[PDB]
């Protein structure tokens, strides 16, 4: 795998979104890995619905929490609609897939990256965007305005985000807070620290969509 | 304190 990977340069990531006051990070996270693998595989970049995952994933908890592996599984099983046809409302409501007609895309499966293993994650990111969790509660993470973030942060993961690249000393992450947070909505987290947890617990649980 | 969301 190469020294630098940046899926935005390959035209495989859409504009940064803002989840607002809904704890829908898990759905935002799962959707940037669906947008990236559809572009990688079909050549077309499209935006997909976070609201659909929020309303329809019965294992997750709507606003206040969920699982991007559960969200990723629904799309393999069923599929997902364009963001346009099912726009973000920031509130969980009834599942409306049926009403919005046929799915725009569908996936074939969900895989997990071997945890607490930096090289395993970096090999998955070299192939497609990956869903990743981290501890985002400390005000150092919240007030991030740029640079390679080294912490301080613990490993009490609470925020799902997506990794879309890496470099020699960092992993590149798409967050769902505004384009005004961090580096136009992105954060480069220090890697190669020797901590198996990863900085802020970044190697705790990472999943990616399989599309054939 | 801090866990899934």
């Amino acid at each position: 795998i190469p020294e630098y990977v940046d899926w935005r340069q390959k035209g495989a990531v859409t504009p940064v979104k803002n989840q607002g006051s809904c704890g829908s990070c898990w759905a935002f996270s799962a959707v940037v890995t669906i947008e990236g693998i559809i572009k990688i595989r079909t050549g077309n970049l499209n935006q997909y619905s976070e609201q659909e995952l929020l309303d329809c994933d019965r294992r997750s908890y709507g606003c206040n929490g969920g699982y991007p592996w559960s969200a990723l599984q629904l799309v393999a099983q069923y599929g997902i609609h364009y963001r346009n046809t099912y726009p973000y409302e920031g509130v969980q409501r009834y599942c409306r897939s049926r009403e919005k007609g046929p799915y725009a895309a569908k996936t074939d499966g969900v895989r997990q990256v071997q945890p607490y293993n930096q090289g395993a994650l970096l090999y998955s990111i070299a192939n497609q965007p990956v869903s990743v969790v981290l501890q985002a509660a400390g005000k150092d993470f919240q007030l991030y305005r740029g640079g390679i973030f080294v912490g301080p942060c613990g490993n009490k993961v609470d925020h799902a985000v997506a990794a879309v690249g890496y470099g020699p000393n960092y992993i590149l992450i798409k967050n769902s807070w505004g384009t005004g947070w961090g580096e136009n909505g992105y954060i480069r987290i220090k890697r190669g620290t020797g901590n198996s947890y990863g900085v802020c617990g970044l190697y705790t649980s990472s999943f990616y969509p399989v599309k054939n | 304190q801090v866990v899934a969301a």
